[PDB]
C-alpha cells in the first residue's frame, strides 16, 4: 500500500498443504520494508 | 538500570524504572504502549 508516497510491504510465509484455494485459518503479516519512492501508482502486474 | 531517571530514546522523554524485559518484540517493533497510549517498553537505538 501507498500511503503519502511511502511503500510499505507486509509479508509472511506459512506452509499448507491443499491445491485450491486460501486456506481457512488466521495469520498476520509482519511489516518487511518501507519504500519512500513518492511515485503515484494505479496499475501493476506481477511476474511469474 | 533499576533506578528512576529521566530517559531520552530519540525524543522519546520520559521519566521511569528501566529494567529487564521479558517482553517479545518483533524485529521492527521499536516501543511499546500502554493503554493509556504511554509507553512502557523501549528498544535501545544504541543496543538493540
Ligand atoms: C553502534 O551501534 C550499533 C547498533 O547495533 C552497535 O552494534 C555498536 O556496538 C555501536 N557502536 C558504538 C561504538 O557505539
Amino acid at each position: 500500500k501507498n500511503i503519502d508516497g511511502y511503500f510499505k510491504i507486509y509479508s509472511k510465509h506459512t506452509p499448507i498443504n491443499l491445491v485450491r484455494d486460501l486456506p481457512q485459518g488466521f495469520s498476520a503479516l509482519e511489516p518487511l520494508v518501507d519504500l519512500p519512492i513518492g511515485i503515484n501508482i494505479t496499475r501493476f502486474q506481477t511476474l511469474l | 538500570k533499576n533506578k528512576c531517571v529521566n530517559f531520552n530514546f530519540n525524543g522519546l522523554t520520559g521519566t521511569g524504572v528501566l529494567t529487564e524485559s521479558n517482553k517479545k518484540f518483533l524485529p521492527f517493533q521499536q516501543f511499546g504502549r500502554d493503554i493509556a497510549d504511554t509507553t512502557d517498553a523501549v528498544r535501545d537505538p544504541q543496543t538493540l
